[PDB]
Order: structure tokens, then C-alpha cells, then sequence
């Protein structure tokens, strides 16, 4: 299971190119496809998603119209083809997987990512925290607002917690605010109601030192949060 | 301005009573082919559509005799209903000259004749514009005998001809097969003939017949009485005594 | 002389038992379920229609959470359906599609297929690669497949047309424990809420129990006229109702090792194809041939209520961990989750 | 219906999509049962084309692609229903059987016992209309053993003109065929041989026959 | 010639020619 | 030989089901009918449920 994506260097203000994602691990024909962007020094923010089959593209409405997003089920790779660039859209793009059944881990694998440089009423979620100082070996809550209630008439509360260790990929810990994803350890644990979150994590190691998103996946603007960093 | 106005009158009597027990009699099968869906093939399927295209005939001609701009909607649609029938019973004949002579194909034919029944006549009817609309366009389009209006009978008279053919390919090839008694062909052939649509094979062609002379009669009188009840006489031996049916009704 | 010297002490044994089995019963279980009020007629309607599947319908298992139910098709197709959505979240396709029997695992990773291949196959549902493959096909039976049922995640309890069942061992494929002591097809197993035991039943007209465990036969119980073509087990683990082919189920309780009760009806002339209990152990949920889902009773031995519906005959029911719903599948491809 | 309830009903819909697909392309598939023992090592059709042994065969270019599904060794009662939807049934008798010991100690017969099994297809509920293709093998050992081994060892009336070899094949077939009482299943015979080469042939005119009689019978023409 | 359109045509010219061949109304 | 043996494992099978202590059937009956009392009001098929707290609905 390995998606790298590569095909942008630096691009002028006003020009164009196509991003370019070569998966092989897994079948592509039934695993969705999402693009997550993160500006240096920054949070990640959504870009667009497409389904199985090619039947329902969605983009983000601060970029909605000049990207466009389209699946190649034969070869195995994933394109988007930026239009319009702007010297504000410069950030790490990445590759995220997702199925979606009963049960399922959606995001639940991210790529290396792509560099790209540009020279010169939606679920809006709130992380007031920017910091928190944790010892290796201690417990630390980390806790995000939401705008909106985030449990459908389904019985399922939504809500995506995520993490990137400093120059790594981001990788999933919780889906849905209460399932741990493969992989992880069992002191990762989501709790709260429909507009309160927090993770419980017990016993706190250098393998989890990093900055902690959270997300939304109701509406379609998915939208993610600012982050908290964790320091030693 | 003789008692030939008793005479249409009376035409309109048949084919005012046959429609009516007509609607009902394929009603009827209509809503037992549909809720039962053990009775459920590509074959029940087609007689559902062509059950269909009867009723939509019947209720259209009900509409156009109850109507005598929008008059011109109601006759149109008169023409292409009666069309659809007309090419769904054409229709029924091509599925069996492939379901056990000549030729799976199941996608195809039960999709693709789809198509054809009411595909097909609709586009003539389409294509009776630019005409209508061009000469003696004076009312709702009545159909005053302006010599424009042979698009819409010459799809209707290959459609019958095709039948014919289809329908004595038919009996020539099972008469020899059954006969390597006699009473199982005549069933056969008169079980067949209404819904392959030979019972209007006869009474073809002619350019115009005036009122007055006794072709004329006998033509009307049995191309809207035969034409007429042919609801009764293909729901009652392919909804009621047809063999699968009956048993599981 | 050893087979004369045998068969007089085989039969004084057989006839020992059966002296003690009519001396240990006291009375019936009408005797004392006789003064309890009518259960009702209890009337289900078809909530859903779990309709996708093309040839007839074989089995059907539900899982632990009460919501995922696999059913196996001739067709060659495993479909893991959603009983709340009426969705379709797999689609396995089979090697064979002669399939006889299903299973779907405690922890709802793996799922069981088997047939006239003589092959149980366990099929991953949980995979990195988002794709159900086969994990490891369980081979070694002579015969027909008629019914699996997992242990836990790595050992899976099969019955065959072999006169045998067996322990199979998934992570290295080996028949752990073989078990012999049927005189016929062994039809359909069931498993006890333990673990630790399991009843099958053969054509041979008898049901017998077995320890896992160890990997003898523990008790042999008889009484049908006819093949034993489905078998089920009381929650409370102490009793198990025997659906047989001459239209008579039974209620086989375990430490008396007699029968308590035998639903018979004088219409019926079809065969019992599957049978299953309720959570509250009322309810005798019985598929009959006859294109219906009689619920029998299962103290007062009277009838409670039919769930027609199907067009063919049930071979397949399912009532869930949690006793909310009574899924029915049948061989005119449908599935029905009655409530 | 929030984003995972309508992605799972996209995926939903394609696993339906998916299963159509897979069901129309087999209908066009046709199933063939094969019982009987003596003569059932038919593989020339195998060898033309290309628990339970299917053997897929391919007939009139990609028309036809029939699917032939062997025999087990267990009950016979439960592993039946299955064969219910069959287009044909393939029963293979071996004439030698003329002059014939059982294989147990009875030393009785073996086309009487093929007559039993036969009268037991024949007359089986689920195979009520289900043509009987019947494959006639062993002919020049017949042709050689009606001299040199026995004549007519049964002899109710069985090879009057024994020392013919066309009587008994006559007398055979009118006893293989007498236990199909119904017209609505027609037993289909052909001699064969090991150099022969219209084997397949006579399955694929039984199985047109059979199919243009199933449609009629369907339809209310015949 | 299909007759339903052929009545249907001929009522028409019926109707007609009951103004244009009856004008000895007056 | 082969067929004495099925004999004899008949014979083991016989007297293992026979060296068995067995309660009476009121006493099973009666332990049937405490479960099967004990756990009426938690099955949603012998007592309906109502409505809101059927999932099926």
C-alpha cells in the first residue's frame, strides 16, 4: 500500500499544471479519493473528491471551478489539473484514500505528498489551543469545537482525528470520534457529544509528538481545523 | 346528409362499447402481471408493454371521440398511440420468429425492441411537422384529406404486412413440426392470430372509399369492430387461459 | 464370532439406555407448560426485502452486531448485506457456486463458504487492500459441505456429507479434531452459546452431541423417522430443537437426553429445512417447504403464527443476537427480515 | 442521508451493476449434467473445446458455452436439488453390459442396474422436464462381444435376431426409453464409439431442441 | 389503409361538406 | 478385520453414552420455563416493541 504523487515544482503567478498520483497496493476501482493540501506553517485544508466509478466530484468553494479532478481506473493514478494559479494556493498536497460501507475507515491512508510553490456557511471547526507542553509519559486531552452537531439521524457521529509527526505523512487515528484505525495503539480514545470533541491519549511517547486535526464529514465541505502542537 | 349519419353513429357505437370492455379486460391483466411477479419474463414483459399500448390507444381514441390549437395535441396523439400498438403486436411478432425460430440476446430485444414500439412510430409522428403546420393548417390539424398525411399509414401498413409474413413463416414452420391432432394447429392459429395482428392482415389497401358504397361499409364495420375488441381477444388468451397464469393466479 | 459376541451387547446397551431414558421422565412438557397463557398470535411483516440476488438462496448467518447478514447463492455470489439499509457492503464472488453453506464470523472478519466441492473456503473482509480474498481453503472431507460454523476467529467447526464433522485449525490448515460416530450425511450443526459444545444431525434419523474439546460423542439422540435436515440450539445452552424431513421438529433437552415435545400438525406434509430459536426462547422459528415460516411455540407445543410470503421453499432463517429480527431467505432469491 | 449513507449507496449500486452484468452473461451459459458410470471418460469434448468437475465446453463460435458438471460420492437426495434448472441431462450407458457381472458378489447385471438408475432420473421430481440426452457408448465392443461373448443374457424378448447387431440395439433403446412415460421429455440417443468424432454434435442438436420446445411450451403455440 | 384514421378523416369531410355542400339552411 | 472394528468403536460409543447420570424432564421443563420467563420483556418477536425503538420501522 504506498500513493506517491509527484509532477509540481514551481509554477509562475498565473500559470498551470497537472498533479500526478501513481497508487499500487490496493484496488482502485473501489476506494475513493480525496486531496488534502497543508500551507507551510499552516493546517490542512480540503481540495476536492472523487467517488467510485466517477459519480460524485466534489471541490472545495475556495477553489471551487479552477481545479478539476478525474480518475484513471486503468493505470492506477490520479490527476488534478490546477487552473488559475494563484501565489496563495502554495502548500504540500497529498493523497488520501477512502471507502465508504458500513464500517469502513475512510482517510485512512495519506501519501508522501507534492511540494508546490507559487511565487508572488460551512462547518467552520475551532481549536482555540495552538500549544500544549506534554511530558513522554504523560496523559493529554486534545479538544476541538464544532460549528454544527455532527451526529446524523444515522445514529453516527462524525468526527476524523488525525496526526503528522514533523516531516511525515499525516495518519489516521480515530474515525468517527469513537473507532481507533489499524495500527494504532490503544490509548488513543474520542469521546464528547455532538459539538464538544477531546482524545484521551494515556501514556503519551516520542512516537506521538506532532500536531492533532480534527474533521468533519457531514457536509460535504469537509472542512478540517487549525491544529494543536505538542511539544516534549 | 342521408341515415348515414345513423350509420357513424352506429360505427361509433361498436367501437365506443369495445374500448370500454377493451380498458378494463387489459387493466385486469396489467395489474396481475405487474403485482405477480412469479408471472415475470421477457415475454410477460412484452405483454405487459403491448397491454399498455392498448390501453393508452383506448383511452386516446376515447379523448379524440369526447373532443369531437388543442385539438391538434389530441389528434396527433390519437395517431401515435394507435401507432404503438399497432407496432408493438409487429413487436410481439419479431420476439417469437427469434424466441424459438431463427435465433439469448436478453438485454437486446427486450431493451431493444423498447425502442421500436413506441420509439419508432413517434418519430413519423415527429416527422409529421414542417407539414402540418406548412398546408391547410387551418384549425387543430382535423386530417382533411389534404394528401399529406401518408407518412403515418405507410409505417402502420409495413407494420402489418411484417406480421402477415412473420405469422404464415410461423404456422408453416410449426404445422410441419407438429404434424412430423389436427385441432392443436387450429388452436395454435387462432390463439396466435390476434395478438400477431392478421386479424386486420385482410382489408389492406385502398386509395379512398366513398361512404355510399357497400366496400366502405364492410370495411368499417369490421376494421373498427375486430380492431375494436382486439383487447378482449388477446387479454383473455394471453392473461387468463394461457397456461402459467391460471395456475398461479 | 465377535460380530454375534458384539451385536447381543450393543443391543443390551441400547436397551439399557432406553429404560433409563423412560425412567427418568417424570412426566412431559405440556405437563407443566400447560398452565401458562397463549403466546398470541404472533404476526411479523416483511419490514425489508433484501432483494439481489439471481439463483436460489441456499443459507444465511447474521453476525454479532445484529446488522450484517451473509447470504449464499448458487449463483457463485457471497452477498454481506445491511439489514438496516437494505444495502449491499460486499459482493464475494466463489470459486465454485455450489454452495451449501455460510458463516459469518464473531468478529465479522472472516466469511465461511462451502459446498459439493468438498472445500470450506474462509473468505477476509478485512483487508488492506479493500478487497475480500480467500485467507485459506480448508480441504480433506470426501464429501459435501452442509454446515459451518466458526469457534472464534481461527478455528471453524464443519459438518460434511462424509458420515464426519471436524475442528479445522485456520492458520495451519489441519483437521485438528475428526469426528466419526454417524451412520449417514451429517446435515447441519449447531453451536453451543459456549464454545464448548455442538449437536449435528444426519440422515441417519439421529442427533448427537459432541465436545470439541476432546473429539468424542457425548450423547446420541433419536427418536425422528426421517433425515434431519436442520438443527438448532436453545440459549441457555441446555436444550436443542431438531428440524427433520417428516414434518416434525423436536425439542431435545440436553441433560435429560429425551424429547420434551414434538411440533406436529396433521397439514403438514413438507420437511422442516432450518430451524432457530428466539432470544427469550418462546418462539420456534421453523422453515417449511411448504412456502412458509411457521413459528411454533417452544413451550406449549401449539401454534403462534405463520409469516408466509416467499414464492418457493425456505432454506434458510435467522433471528439476531439480540432477538429483534426473524430474517427469512428462500430460494426465490429474496431475503425477508421479518419484525 | 449524510456523505458515508450516500457513498455506501454508490457502491451499493455498483455491486448491483456488477451482478447484472455477471447474471446475463450467464444465462447464455447452458448446464448439462452427466451421471452414469462404465463410459463416462468423455473427454473429447474437452480435448475439442479446448467433488464436482465442470468442464466448460464452447459450440457454434461464441453462441454457445456450455458448462458439464460431473457426479459425487455421497447421498443422492440432497445434492439434487441444485440440478433443478439443468437444460439437458447427459446419462452414459456402456452396452457392454450385455454379458455383464456386478461388481459385488451378487453378479447379476449392469445395464439392469443402469435401467434402475435411469428409471430413478426419469421419474425424479425435480427432472419433470428436463430432457434425457442419452449417450450410447461401447459399440464395436458390443458388435465384437454379442458373438463372441453371450447373447441376449436376460432374454425377456431382448435379440430375437441376436447374432443381427441392430435388434439388440433396438431392443435397447425401447428399454431405456420405455421409462419415460411423459411426453414432455424426449430421450435423445446416439451410438458412439472411441473413434468418433460427432459426439458433441448430437448435444448441441439435443440442446437446440430442447430449448425451442421449452419456449413453445412456455408460449401456447405447442 | 388504416379505417380508424380513415373514420376519423372521413367525419371530418363529413363536417365540412355540411357547410360548404349544405348551405340550403336558409 | 476391517468391519469388526466399526463393531467395536459402536460398542465404546454405546457404553460412553451409557455411563451417564441423567436428571428428569421436570426438572428441565422447569428450568426452560424460568428462562424462558426470565427474558420475555427483552424479546423484541414474543413482545413487540414499540415503534421508535424499532430499527426496522
Amino acid at each position: 500500500v504506498q500513493l506517491v504523487e509527484s509532477g509540481g515544482g514551481l509554477v509562475q503567478p498565473g500559470g498551470s499544471r497537472k498533479l500526478s498520483c501513481s497508487a499500487s497496493g490496493f484496488a482502485f476501482s473501489s476506494f475513493g479519493m480525496h486531496w488534502v493540501r497543508q500551507a507551510p506553517e499552516k493546517g490542512l485544508e480540503w481540495v476536492a473528491y472523487i467517488s467510485s466509478g466517477s459519480g460524485t466530484i466534489y471541490y472545495a468553494d475556495t477553489v471551487k471551478g479552477r481545479f478539476t479532478i478525474s480518475r484513471d481506473d486503468p493505470k492506477n493514478t490520479l490527476f488534478l489539473q490546477m487552473t488559475s494559479l494563484r501565489s496563495e494556493d502554495t502548500a504540500m498536497y497529498y493523497c488520501v484514500r477512502s471507502i465508504y460501507y458500513y464500517g469502513s475507515s475512510p482517510f485512512d491512508f495519506w501519501g508522501q505528498g507534492t511540494t508546490l510553490t507559487v511565487s508572488a456557511a460551512d462547518i467552520v471547526m475551532t481549536q482555540a489551543t495552538s500549544s500544549v507542553p506534554v511530558t513522554p509519559g504523560e496523559s493529554v486531552s486534545i479538544s476541538c469545537r464544532s460549528s454544527k452537531s455532527l451526529l446524523h439521524s444515522n445514529g453516527n457521529t462524525y468526527l476524523y482525528w488525525f496526526l503528522q509527526r514533523p516531516g511525515q505523512s499525516p495518519q489516521l487515528l480515530i474515525y468517527r470520534m469513537s473507532n481507533l484505525a489499524s495500527g494504532v495503539p490503544d490509548r488513543f480514545s474520542g469521546s464528547g457529544s455532538g459539538t464538544a470533541f477531546t482524545l484521551t491519549i494515556s501514556r503519551l511517547e516520542a512516537e506521538d509528538v506532532g500536531v492533532y486535526y480534527c474533521m468533519q464529514h457531514l457536509e460535504y465541505p469537509l472542512t478540517f481545523g487549525a491544529g494543536t502542537k505538542l511539544e516534549l | 346528409e342521408t341515415r348515414e349519419r345513423e350509420v357513424f353513429d352506429r360505427l361509433g357505437m361498436i367501437y365506443t362499447v369495445g374500448y370500454s370492455v377493451s380498458l378494463a379486460s387489459l387493466t385486469v391483466a396489467v395489474l396481475i402481471l405487474a403485482y405477480f411477479r412469479r408471472l415475470h419474463c421477457t415475454r410477460n414483459y412484452i405483454h405487459m408493454h403491448l397491454f399498455l399500448s392498448f390501453m393508452l390507444r383506448a383511452v386516446s381514441i376515447f379523448v379524440k371521440d369526447a373532443v369531437l390549437a388543442g385539438c391538434r395535441v389530441a389528434v396527433t396523439f390519437f395517431l401515435y398511440f394507435l401507432a404503438t400498438n399497432y407496432y408493438w403486436i409487429l413487436v410481439e411478432g419479431l420476439y417469437l420468429h427469434s424466441l424459438i425460430f431463427m435465433a439469448f440476446s436478453e438485454k437486446k430485444y427486450l431493451w431493444g425492441f423498447t425502442v421500436f414500439g413506441w420509439g419508432l412510430p413517434a418519430v413519423f409522428v415527429a416527422v409529421w411537422v414542417s407539414v402540418r403546420a406548412t398546408l391547410a393548417n387551418t384549425g387543430c390539424w382535423d386530417l382533411s384529406s389534404g394528401n399529406k398525411k401518408w407518412i403515418i399509414q405507410v409505417p402502420i401498413l409495413a407494420s402489418i404486412v411484417l406480421n402477415f409474413i412473420l405469422f404464415i413463416n410461423i404456422v408453416r414452420v410449426l404445422a410441419t413440426k407438429l404434424r412430423e391432432q389436427y385441432r392443436k394447429l387450429l388452436k395454435s392459429t387462432l390463439v396466435l392470430m390476434p395478438l400477431f395482428g392478421v386479424h386486420y392482415i385482410v382489408f389492406m389497401a385502398t386509395p379512398y372509399t366513398e361512404v355510399s358504397g357497400t366496400l366502405w361499409q364492410v370495411q368499417m364495420h369490421y376494421e373498427m369492430l375486430f380492431n375494436s375488441f382486439q383487447g378482449f381477444f388477446v387479454a383473455i388468451i394471453y392473461c387468463f387461459c394461457n397456461g402459467e397464469v391460471q395456475a398461479e393466479i | 464370532s465377535e460380530l454375534d459376541q458384539l451385536r447381543q451387547e450393543a443391543e443390551q446397551l441400547k436397551n439399557q439406555i432406553r429404560d433409563a431414558r423412560k425412567a427418568c421422565a417424570d412426566a412431559t412438557l405440556s405437563q407443566i407448560t400447560n398452565n401458562i397463557d397463549p403466546v398470541g398470535r404472533i404476526q411479523m411483516r416483511t419490514r425489508r426485502t433484501l432483494r439481489g440476488h439471481l439463483a436460489k438462496i441456499y443459507a444465511m448467518h447474521w453476525g454479532t452486531d445484529s446488522r450484517l447478514l451473509v447470504s449464499a447463492s448458487q449463483d457463485g455470489k457471497l452477498i454481506i448485506w445491511d439489514s438496516y439499509t437494505t444495502n449491499k457492503v460486499h459482493a464475494i464472488p466463489l470459486r465454485s457456486s455450489w454452495v451449501m453453506t455460510c458463516a459469518y464470523a464473531p468478529s465479522g472478519n472472516y466469511v465461511a463458504c462451502g459446498g459439493l466441492d468438498n472445500i470450506c473456503s474462509i473468505y477476509n473482509l478485512k483487508t488492506r487492500e479493500g478487497n475480500v480474498r480467500v485467507s485459506r481453503e480448508l480441504a480433506g472431507h470426501t464429501g459435501y459441505l452442509s454446515c459451518c460454523r466458526f469457534l472464534d476467529d481461527n478455528q471453524i467447526v464443519t459438518s460434511s456429507g462424509d458420515t464426519t464433522c471436524a475442528l479445522w485449525d485456520i492458520e495451519t490448515g489441519q483437521q485438528t479434531t475428526t469426528f466419526t460416530g454417524h451412520t449417514g450425511d451429517v446435515m447441519s450443526l449447531s453451536l453451543a452459546p459456549d464454545t464448548r459444545l455442538f449437536v449435528s444431525g444426519a440422515c441417519d434419523a439421529s442427533a448427537k452431541l459432541w465436545d470439541v474439546r476432546e473429539g468424542m460423542c457425548r450423547q446420541t439422540f433419536t427418536g425422528h423417522e426421517s433425515d434431519i435436515n436442520a438443527i438448532c440450539f436453545f440459549p441457555n445452552g441446555n436444550a436443542f430443537a431438531t428440524g427433520s424431513d417428516d414434518a416434525t421438529c423436536r425439542l431435545f433437552d440436553l441433560r435429560a437426553d429425551q424429547e420434551l415435545m414434538t411440533y406436529s400438525h396433521d397439514n403438514i406434509i413438507c420437511g422442516i429445512t432450518s430451524v432457530s430459536f428466539s432470544k427469550s426462547g418462546r418462539l420456534l422459528l421453523a422453515g417449511y417447504d411448504d412456502f412458509n415460516c411457521n413459528v411454533w411455540d417452544a413451550l406449549k407445543a401449539d401454534r403462534a403464527g405463520v409469516l408466509a410470503g416467499h414464492d418457493n421453499r425456505v432454506s434458510c432463517l435467522g433471528v439476531t443476537d439480540d432477538g429483534m429480527a426473524v430474517a427469512t431467505g428462500s430460494w426465490d432469491s429474496f431475503l425477508k427480515i421479518w419484525n | 442521508l449524510s456523505a458515508e449513507d450516500k457513498a455506501a449507496v454508490e457502491r451499493s449500486k455498483m455491486i448491483d451493476r456488477n451482478l447484472r452484468e455477471d447474471g446475463e452473461k450467464a444465462r447464455r451459459e447452458l448446464k448439462l449434467l452427466l451421471l452414469g458410470t462404465g463410459e463416462s471418460g468423455k473427454s473429447t469434448f474437452i480435448k475439442q473445446m479446448r467433488g464436482i468437475i465442470e468442464y466448460p465446453f464452447d459450440l457454434q463460435s461464441v453462441i454457445f458455452r456450455m458448462v458439464d458438471v460431473g457426479g459425487q460420492r455421497s447421498e443422492r437426495r440432497k445434492w439434487i436439488h441444485c440440478f433443478e434448472n439443468v437444460t439437458s441431462i447427459m446419462f452414459l450407458v456402456a452396452l457392454s453390459e450385455y454379458d455383464q457381472v456386478l461388481v459385488e458378489s451378487d453378479n447379476e447385471n449392469r445395464m439392469e442396474e443402469s435401467k434402475a438408475l435411469f428409471r430413478t432420473i426419469i421419474t425424479y421430481p425435480w427432472f419433470q422436464n428436463s430432457s434425457v440426452i442419452l449417450f450410447l457408448n461401447k459399440k464395436d465392443l458390443l458388435e465384437e462381444k454379442i458373438m463372441y461373448s453371450h447373447l441376449v443374457d436376460y432374454f425377456p424378448e431382448y435379440d430375437g435376431p441376436q447374432r443381427d447387431a441392430q435388434a439388440a440395439r433396438e431392443f435397447i433403446l425401447k428399454m431405456f426409453v420405455d421409462l419415460n412415460p411423459d411426453s414432455d421429455k424426449i430421450i435423445y440417443s446416439h451410438f458412439t464409439c472411441a473413434t468418433d468424432t460427432e459426439n458433441i454434435r448430437f448435444v448441441f442438436a439435443a440442446v437446440k431442441d430442447t430449448i425451442l420446445q421449452l419456449n413453445l411450451k412456455e408460449y401456447n403455440l405447442v | 389503409a388504416v379505417a380508424e384514421i380513415q373514420l376519423m378523416h372521413q367525419r371530418a369531410k363529413w363536417i365540412q361538406d355540411a357547410r360548404r355542400r349544405a348551405f340550403l339552411h336558409k | 478385520t476391517a468391519s469388526i472394528a466399526q463393531a467395536r468403536k459402536l460398542v465404546e460409543q454405546l457404553k460412553m453414552e451409557a455411563n451417564i447420570d441423567r436428571i428428569k424432564v421436570s426438572k428441565a421443563a422447569a428450568d426452560l420455563m424460568a428462562y424462558c420467563e426470565a427474558h420475555a420483556k427483552e424479546d423484541p418477536l414474543l413482545t413487540p416493541v414499540p415503534a421508535s425503538e424499532n430499527p426496522f420501522r
